[PDB]
């Protein structure tokens, strides 16, 4: 198996069109997501609240739609509740609270583009392993 | 050949620094060259963590271990333990490495080019390990030099700025210290206090008020004996008791440094006031504190009543009595009901955390400080996986109180069995027996026979 | 006058020139990209 | 005493010891540098390169589940890998 | 003389690695199962064997790189490199495991070798071959645990693998199937272990500070002529030492040194056969006085029982991965967990 | 003299049959208050809340356990490292249900245990002996301390000490190996090549010794009346050994020197379990054995397993299943 851009190819907003990233550009969202995500969400988890993963079943399902480029990229400017009721950035790192959460203030929009991808593509690679927990390990 | 060899000197190679007990200029070039290598290392270091330090993410995330020192003595750092300038951080570097320069000069000019003994050159600077006045006065020199330096740290909280404070209110802040405690009671209470849990002896100081007032003590303390040392010598319970070497007394200081290197570990393990966590990461207790808190916030939201969960035991899933009837968090972190912390004391009421402030007035800095430091929890392997033993690999992180306590239990075991060594040593040495039993007057074989 | 070719001489080229060999081999792999 | 062999203290300090092994250490550790870089040590021992552990989309483990059809097993998981 | 009698003249002369009859199974042998570990750890995968990379090759590290067994499938063949499953492939031999087979089983032969080495060499020399009783021991050891373990269980692939971190794999394997830590062939085992590290360093301390004063400097180690007749250390002197601190001491310097042969000798004996009983799966696996009353009193627990709960954890934790070919398939509600984790 | 001076003769008399000293004025009345405590708990103590839970568990021979199963229990997690005197108690009974014998036992043994060491160090030197036998006591001594002392330190609670008994023990050690991977930390594969090292230079010295004995009997009798306590002469001849040894491996690989033979069986299990003890000192501390869960990867980013990952299936087991009831949040970080 190797990283082909069918792989890397993923959906851009919730009307259908895909956007095919690079292999750079996947382990750029790679490097980041542990750079600033992976303290909490680790192989797809999320420690600080096990019931909401990155499954992009999971993140289709989120008000809005979670399991797109665009989706993403808002979420880590306005993150909200899983229902959208709630807006949530104060507990929530986003480029709303990088004052407060200082590792989103160096980030700029292709960074969260490329994690937002890594989040995509990553379950494509993994399987049930991305978001699943110690049970697959 | 002056000693350098085993023959004339008495020690093979491997024990060659031995050669140097009775060469004092030699010997002397050898403790400043060693100053050198310290403050070298001092010098280097610092600079090698201000290249490879980010301000955007937390120090305790980058594996800093003398920028957190500089930090707290509250240079660089503004409130919450933010960094607003670098430059103190360079300076602190800068000097020390030049310094090592000079200090590595007249190393190795003494210990190469100089007089090999200082005794014929200076009756000053020479000395007998067998002079029992000569070695007070030494002693008494380097007690005054210890004295000072502990009122520089009271120099700089009082004069020059103050310190960082972590329970400073509003989240932390550098604060200059005017009313340090003096009081002999509380300074000297610490020394009571018994080391077990809920006490934890001197590692229980909480307030930089005590850490100045403490220092003022321990800076008049050592100015004193460093004076009573210069003008007196020991007495006689003091001659008799003790072994006049120079093995001997690096033997009571390997015991000595020991004893501080158990004693820094414990230091830096539990205690977040002068290791404040906003630097060097959340104490073993804070974390797994913050993780039940964490999880009281997450359910409260969801509309659980967490005064009247039952957990699966019976005890209280988030909230439980501790032997003495304090409220605290429950689960398995019933046995850290001893921490405290700036962002948990407002919970705090008179019988333990308060079910109306829980339900009422967590703000969210706590809920995220909560939520940082249980995903900052000093566990971590030894090639810096971050988390439990059977966590995956992307985390990069250890905590450096895990780096800093391992260190330094290492540290102080060696030097307690350094201590050992020397010392059995220093007194076979001193009753002439240290090269073994002599075959024509063997001590057992005039002894009576044990049956 | 020691000879130059002994059972020793065998012995340590029988464990060393492998070892070498090996050495290289674990080097490039080093370099090695998945 | 002395089995009659040159001392090894001898031959590492002497002049036509390195003259020789000046270029057969090297030349060894070339000679295994290019096992790997050609890629030769894979098709030797039958180690995957990392694109040949997996078909594109199996996550299943090409294991031999036979004594005597083996090595004709492992063949045909190695042309489910074209 | 006979051509058999010049043979031996060369074989026996002295030279720096002494060869003797017995190198002729020895040197061949080790060489060639150090040369397969070497080679297997550097270059082969144990992918179509056990679903692992195990190789440097692979980007395996020292700890672990390993060769690892053959597949369940090949039972307790011999894999043959001309045998009948490689049929003289080499390459399809390293594939399917036979480098396992290949070290093992030279390895043995190896040790056999040295054994008679020890031999040899004490009988041209004139010493009672003590030695050679003593390396009895590892050979049982080895003996039990790489080969009658295996030829007791289904196949080859429950032996160790060869390998730092294998070598764990198969001690946890051992508690979770076993509950080896329970078997008293396996205590008297670690008696003997710990014991003999403990006599190796109480005599050695006890030798070094007890010494006589044979010369003047302060290094103790030139004081020492190996023509000398006198002990170099006091006997006297080292027996009221220890009688005074432990009660009793040794006197008689043989039986010490008997003694220091025997305890670990003895001991790898025990473990020996304890494996061979685990071969069977004839464990000391429960007590069943406390089971009968567990199972009627859900209150009775001891710390026999909590080690069971943690057995269960392991097998059926790590039986899927660690067991490829049986296919097990447990979904996430069968798995014993306790709360929360 | 005076009754003082006669006091200290007696006390650092060198004819007493066992030694007393002024580590032994210490020594004795601590060990014997650890030594009658622990018989008596292991016979007759009731069971233990050992992690706080209300969940006791049965330690003792009079409440169905065995030699094997037999413990004295650790402290209930809800005591911590609070010290737990009888005094403190309302009665002996919340005493022996929260688990005080454990403390009273293993601080009066730690005690003991360090002037043990002390007392070797003063009987050598009133002997006239080199005074570094205690030194290798210390590495034992130092792994007791660091499984009654230092771990529960670290890990804030004496309900994570080791317990005072046999399947208490691999208890101990299984639940190690799940949160710190002992296996995979270099200071434990120490502590083995320094006790299997140990063993093996144990069984070479005493055969070699043993090889090379003196023919001083006939063979009807024990070879080991050969030698008669306090010979001058050596009962075996060491150049035969060396000899023997030289030739087994190479000549340069084989000691010739007694004392630095000697000095060589001392230091390897000695420093070896220095090393090990230093292992469970600093995991203490969380500075956990090597973590290589899926760090081999394949070119599109599938996991291949190794070894590792199946050590962590097994730690992983270990992890879920031990004090199952005593977590109620999803990490266990203490
Ligand atoms: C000659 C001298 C002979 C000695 C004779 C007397 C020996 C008695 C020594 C007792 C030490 C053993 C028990 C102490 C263990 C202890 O819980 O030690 C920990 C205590 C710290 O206690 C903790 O201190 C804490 C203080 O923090 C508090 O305050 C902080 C303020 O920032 C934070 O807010 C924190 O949240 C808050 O809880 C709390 O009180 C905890 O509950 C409490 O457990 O350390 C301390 O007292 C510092 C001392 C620890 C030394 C370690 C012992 C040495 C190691 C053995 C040596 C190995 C031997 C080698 C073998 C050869
Ligand atoms: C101390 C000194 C040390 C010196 C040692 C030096 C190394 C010497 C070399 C040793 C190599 C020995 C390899 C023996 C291989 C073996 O056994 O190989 C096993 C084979 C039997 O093959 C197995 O047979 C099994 C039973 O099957 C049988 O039964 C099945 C029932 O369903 C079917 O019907 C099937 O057709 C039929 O074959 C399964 O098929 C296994 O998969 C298959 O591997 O026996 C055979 O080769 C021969 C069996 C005859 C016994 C020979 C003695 C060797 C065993 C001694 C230990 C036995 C005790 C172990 C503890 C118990
Ligand atoms: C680096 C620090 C240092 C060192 C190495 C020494 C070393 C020495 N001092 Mg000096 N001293 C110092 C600092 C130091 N001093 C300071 C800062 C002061 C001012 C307080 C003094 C005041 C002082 C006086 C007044 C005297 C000495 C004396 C001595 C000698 C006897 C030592 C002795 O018996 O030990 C201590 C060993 C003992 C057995 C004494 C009992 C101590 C007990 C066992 C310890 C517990 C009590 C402790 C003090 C407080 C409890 C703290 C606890 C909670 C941890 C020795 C040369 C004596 C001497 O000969 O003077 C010329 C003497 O009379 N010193
Ligand atoms: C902290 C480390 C340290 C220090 C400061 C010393 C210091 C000393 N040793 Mg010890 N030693 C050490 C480690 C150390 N040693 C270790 C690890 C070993 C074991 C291998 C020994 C073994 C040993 C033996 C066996 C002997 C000494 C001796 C000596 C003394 C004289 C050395 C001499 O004549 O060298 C002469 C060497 C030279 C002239 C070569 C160059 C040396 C200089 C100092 C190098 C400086 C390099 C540096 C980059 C300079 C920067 C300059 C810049 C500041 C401008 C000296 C005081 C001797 C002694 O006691 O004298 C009686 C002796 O016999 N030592
Ligand atoms: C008190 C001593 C101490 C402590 C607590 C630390 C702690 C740390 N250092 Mg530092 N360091 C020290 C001394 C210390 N160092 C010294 C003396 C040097 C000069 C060589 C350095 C040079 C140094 C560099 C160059 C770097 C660190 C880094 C780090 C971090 C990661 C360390 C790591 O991966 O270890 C790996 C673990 C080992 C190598 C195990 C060591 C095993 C030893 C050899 C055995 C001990 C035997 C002996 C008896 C003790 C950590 C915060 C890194 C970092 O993150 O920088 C920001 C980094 O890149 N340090
Ligand atoms: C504690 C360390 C120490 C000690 C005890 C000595 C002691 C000695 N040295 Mg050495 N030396 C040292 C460090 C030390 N030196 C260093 C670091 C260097 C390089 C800079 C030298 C370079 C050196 C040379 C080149 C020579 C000596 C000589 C001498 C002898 C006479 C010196 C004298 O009286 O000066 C007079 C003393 C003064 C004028 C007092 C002022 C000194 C400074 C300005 C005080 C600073 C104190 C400071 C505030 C404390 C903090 C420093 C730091 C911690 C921040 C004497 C044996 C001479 C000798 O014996 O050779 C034949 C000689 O020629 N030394
Ligand atoms: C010390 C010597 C030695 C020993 C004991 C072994 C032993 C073994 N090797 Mg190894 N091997 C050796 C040297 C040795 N090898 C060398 C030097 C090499 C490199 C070329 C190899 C390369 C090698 C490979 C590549 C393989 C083995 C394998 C084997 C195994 C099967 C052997 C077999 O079936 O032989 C069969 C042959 C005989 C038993 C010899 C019979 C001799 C005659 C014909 C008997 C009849 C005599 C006659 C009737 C009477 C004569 C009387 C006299 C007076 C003249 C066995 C463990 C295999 C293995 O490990 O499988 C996993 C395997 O694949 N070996
Ligand atoms: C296809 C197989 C081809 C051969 C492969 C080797 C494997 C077969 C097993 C033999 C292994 C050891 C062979 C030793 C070869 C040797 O050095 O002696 C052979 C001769 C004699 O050397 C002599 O060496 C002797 C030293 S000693 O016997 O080795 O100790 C010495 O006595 C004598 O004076 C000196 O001249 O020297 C040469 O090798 C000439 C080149
Ligand atoms: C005696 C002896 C010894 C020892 C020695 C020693 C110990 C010494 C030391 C020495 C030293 C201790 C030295 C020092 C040095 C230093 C220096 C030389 C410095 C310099 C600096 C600089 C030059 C800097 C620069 C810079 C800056 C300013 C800025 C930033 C950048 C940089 C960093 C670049 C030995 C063992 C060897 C041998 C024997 C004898
Ligand atoms: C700063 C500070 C503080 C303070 C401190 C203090 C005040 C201290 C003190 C200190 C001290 C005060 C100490 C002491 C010490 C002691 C010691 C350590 C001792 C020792 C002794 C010895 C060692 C002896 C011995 C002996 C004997 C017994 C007998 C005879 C012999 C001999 C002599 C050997 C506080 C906490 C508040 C806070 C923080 C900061
Ligand atoms: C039908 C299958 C045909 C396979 C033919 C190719 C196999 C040739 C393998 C040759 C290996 C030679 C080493 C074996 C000799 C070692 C045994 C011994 O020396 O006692
Ligand atoms: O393993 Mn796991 O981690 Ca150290 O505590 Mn949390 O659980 Mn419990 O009390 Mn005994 O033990
Ligand atoms: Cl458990
Ligand atoms: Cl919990
Ligand atoms: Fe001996």
């Amino acid at each position: 198996a190797e990283l082909t851009p069918e792989v890397l190819t993923v959906p851009l907003n919730s009307e259908g069109k895909t956007i095919t990233l690079t292999e750079k550009q996947y382990l750029e969202g790679k490097r980041l997501f542990q750079y600033a995500c992976a303290s909490c969400h680790v192989g797809g988890i999320t420690k600080t609240n096990p019931s909401l993963d990155l499954r992009t079943e999971t993140l289709a399902l989120a008000t809005p739609p979670r399991d797109n480029i665009e989706g993403l990229v808002d979420y880590m400017k306005n993150p909200t509740t899983y229902d959208g009721e709630q807006e949530i950035a104060e507990v929530h790192p986003s480029l709303r609270s990088a004052d407060i959460f200082p590792k989103m203030r160096n980030l700029t929009e292709k960074d969260l583009v490329a994690i937002a991808g890594h989040i995509l593509v990553e379950p494509k690679i993994l399987g049930d392993k991305w978001g699943g927990g110690k049970v697959y390990y | 050949a002056t000693n350098r060899d085993q023959e004339s000197s008495g020690f093979a190679w491997w024990a060659g620094n031995a050669r140097l007990i009775n060469l004092s200029g030699k010997l002397l070039g050898a403790h400043v060259a060693h100053a050198g290598l310290i403050v070298f290392w001092a010098g280097a270091m610092t600079l090698f963590e201000l290249a490879h330090f980010i301000p955007e993410k937390p120090m305790y995330e980058q594996g800093l271990i003398l920028i957190p020192h500089i930090a707290t003595l509250g240079w660089g750092v503004g409130p919450g333990g933010e960094v607003v300038d670098t430059f103190p951080f360079f300076v602190v570097g800068v000097v020390h490495l030049i310094s090592s320069a000079v200090l590595g000069f007249g190393g190795v000019y003494h210990a190469i080019r100089g007089p090999e003994t200082l005794e014929e050159y200076s009756s000053f600077f020479g000395y007998d390990w067998k002079d029992k006045n000569k070695m007070t006065t030494i002693l008494g020199f380097h007690l005054i030099v210890l004295g000072i330096g502990a009122l520089l740290l009271v120099a700089k909280a009082m004069f020059f700025g103050g310190l960082y404070d972590t329970w400073a209110p509003g989240g932390g802040d550098v604060r200059v210290i005017t009313n340090p405690t003096l009081d002999p009671r509380v300074i000297f209470g610490y020394l009571l206090k018994s080391p077990f849990g809920g006490e934890g002896w001197i590692v229980s100081v909480n307030n930089l008020e005590d850490v100045v007032g403490g220092h003022i003590w321990i800076g008049l303390i050592c100015i004193a004996g460093g004076i009573w040392h210069i003008l007196t010598t020991p007495f006689g319970w003091a001659r008799r008791a003790f072994i006049w070497s120079g093995e001997a007394y690096l033997s009571y200081s390997l015991g000595a440094l020991s004893m501080m290197g158990f004693i820094a570990t414990c230091f830096v393990w539990f205690n977040n006031t002068v290791y404040p966590s906003e630097f060097y990461g959340p104490t073993g207790p804070e974390a797994s504190q913050a993780q039940a808190m964490t999880f009281l916030i997450r359910d409260q939201k969801l509309g659980a009543n967490v005064g009247s969960a039952q957990g699966p035991t019976g005890l209280g899933k988030y909230l439980m009595r501790s032997p003495t009837g304090e409220i605290i968090f429950g689960g398995e972190t019933m046995r850290f009901w001893d921490f405290r912390g700036p962002w948990l004391e407002p919970l705090r009421g008179p019988n333990g955390l308060d079910l109306n402030k829980i339900k009422n007035d967590i703000q969210p800095w706590q809920e995220r400080r909560a939520a940082e430091y249980m995903t900052h929890a000093p566990l971590g392997s030894l090639n810096s996986v971050g988390g439990v033993a059977t966590e995956i690999n992307s985390v990069n992180f250890v905590s450096p109180r895990s780096w800093l306590a391992t260190s330094h239990f290492v540290l102080a075991f060696f030097f307690l069995v350094g201590h050992l060594w020397h010392a059995g040593r220093a007194r076979a040495a001193a009753a002439g027996f240290e090269k073994g039993i002599d075959r024509e007057s063997e001590p057992v074989l005039s002894m009576p026979s044990l049956d | 006058s020691y000879p130059i070719f002994t059972v020793r001489w065998v012995a340590v080229h029988t464990l060393a020139v492998p070892t070498i060999f090996f050495l290289g081999a674990i080097a490039a792999m080093q370099f090695i990209q998945r | 005493g002395t089995t009659g062999e040159r001392p090894f203290s001898d031959i590492i300090t002497s002049v036509r010891y390195w003259v020789i092994h000046s270029i057969t250490i090297p030349a060894l550790f070339i000679a295994g540098w290019l096992f790997v870089s050609t890629g030769l040590a894979y098709d030797v021992f039958g180690t995957p390169r990392p694109d040949s552990y997996y078909a594109q989309e199996q996550r299943s483990i090409p294991l031999v589940t036979d004594r005597f059809e083996a090595k004709q097993q492992v063949e045909t998981f190695l042309e489910q890998l074209k | 003389r006979g051509w058999f009698d010049i043979l031996d003249d060369w074989l026996k002369r002295d030279r720096f690695v002494f060869v003797g009859w017995s190198g002729i199974l020895l040197f061949p042998c080790a060489y060639l199962a150090l040369g397969g570990w070497l080679t297997g750890t550097t270059f082969v995968t144990s992918w179509y064997t056990h679903g692992l990379a195990s190789s440097y090759l692979e980007g395996c590290n020292f700890l672990t790189v390993a060769v690892s067994t053959p597949a369940n499938s090949m039972g307790h063949s011999l894999l043959l490199l001309w045998g009948p499953e490689a049929q003289g492939d080499f390459t399809r031999w390293c594939q399917l495991g036979g480098l396992w087979t290949f070290i093992a089983l030279h390895g043995a032969f190896g040790l056999i070798g040295f054994m008679l080495r020890q031999f040899e060499i004490a009988r041209l020399v004139g010493v009672r071959p003590y030695n050679a009783i003593a390396f009895s021991a590892p050979i049982a050891v080895f003996v039990s645990v790489f080969l009658i373990y295996p030829l007791g269980q289904s196949s080859w692939f429950f032996a160790p693998s060869f390998g730092v971190a294998a070598i764990f794999r198969f001690l946890l394997f051992f508690q979770g199937f076993h509950n080896w830590t329970l078997n008293p062939f396996h205590m008297m085992g670690v008696a003997g272990v710990l014991g003999g590290a403990l006599l190796c360093a109480i005599h050695g301390a006890t030798v070094e500070n007890t010494l006589f004063q044979d010369g003047e400097g302060a290094s103790t180690f030139r004081a020492f002529n190996p023509t000398q007749a006198e002990e170099t250390y006091s006997m006297v002197t080292a027996n009221r030492f220890w009688s005074q601190i432990f009660g009793i001491a040794f006197s008689n310097k043989r039986w010490l040194h008997f003694f220091m042969l025997f305890v670990p000798v003895t001991g790898l004996w025990m473990s020996a056969i304890g494996v061979v009983g685990l071969a069977l799966n004839l464990r000391s696996y429960d007590f069943i006085s406390q089971e009968i009353r567990a199972a009627e009193d859900p209150e009775f627990e001891t710390f026999y029982t909590k080690n069971l709960l943690l057995n269960e954890g392991i097998r059926a934790w790590m039986a899927p991965q660690d067991q490829p070919h049986e296919n097990f398939v447990f979904p996430e509600e069968v798995l014993p967990r306790g709360n929360a984790l | 003299a005076n009754l003082w001076e006669r006091f200290c003769n007696w006390v650092t008399s060198t004819d007493n049959r066992l030694y007393v000293g002024w580590f032994g004025v210490i020594m004795i009345p601590t060990l014997l208050a650890a030594t009658i405590c622990f018989v008596i708990a292991f016979i007759a103590a009731p069971p233990v809340d050992i992690d706080g839970i209300r969940e006791p568990v049965s330690g003792s021979l009079l409440y169905g356990n065995n030699i094997i199963t037999g413990a004295v229990v650790p402290s209930s997690n809800a005591i911590g490292l609070h010290f737990y005197p009888i005094w403190e108690a309302a009665s002996l009974d919340e005493w022996l249900y929260n688990g005080g014998p454990y403390q009273l036992i293993i601080f009066h043994f730690l005690l003991g245990a360090s002037c043990y060491m002390g007392r070797q160090w003063e009987l050598s030197y009133r002997l006239g002996m080199r005074p570094w036998i205690c030194v290798a006591y210390s590495a034992p001594l130092a792994s007791a301390f660091a499984v009654f002392l230092i771990y529960p330190i670290g890990q804030g609670s004496f309900s994570d000490g080791m317990p005072l008994g046999i399947s208490g023990t691999f208890n101990f050690m299984i639940v190690f190996q799940a949160e710190h991977n002992i296996l995979m930390h270099p200071f434990h594969q120490l502590g083995v090549a320094g006790v299997f090292g140990g063993a093996l230079f144990c069984a070479m010295h005493g055969s070699l010794v043993t090889s090379s004995l003196i023919r001083e009997t006939t063979e009807t009798e024990s070879a080991n009346y050969g030698y008669k306590f306090g010979q001058e002469e050596e009962t075996y001849n060491i150049v035969a050994a060396h000899g023997y040894f030289g030739r087994l491996i190479f000549q340069y690989a084989s000691f010739n020197n007694s004392r630095s033979l000697h000095f060589f069986l001392a230091a390897w299990p000695v420093v070896g379990v220095w090393f090990t003890a230093l292992g469970i000192s600093t995991m203490a501390f969380n500075l956990n054995g090597f973590n290589f869960n899926h760090s081999v990867i394949d070119a599109k980013g599938n996991v291949i397993n190794t070894w590792a990952d199946i050590i962590n299936r097994a730690n992983l087991g270990m992890e879920v299943m031990h004090e199952r009831n005593a977590h109620n949040f999803p990490l266990d970080l203490a």
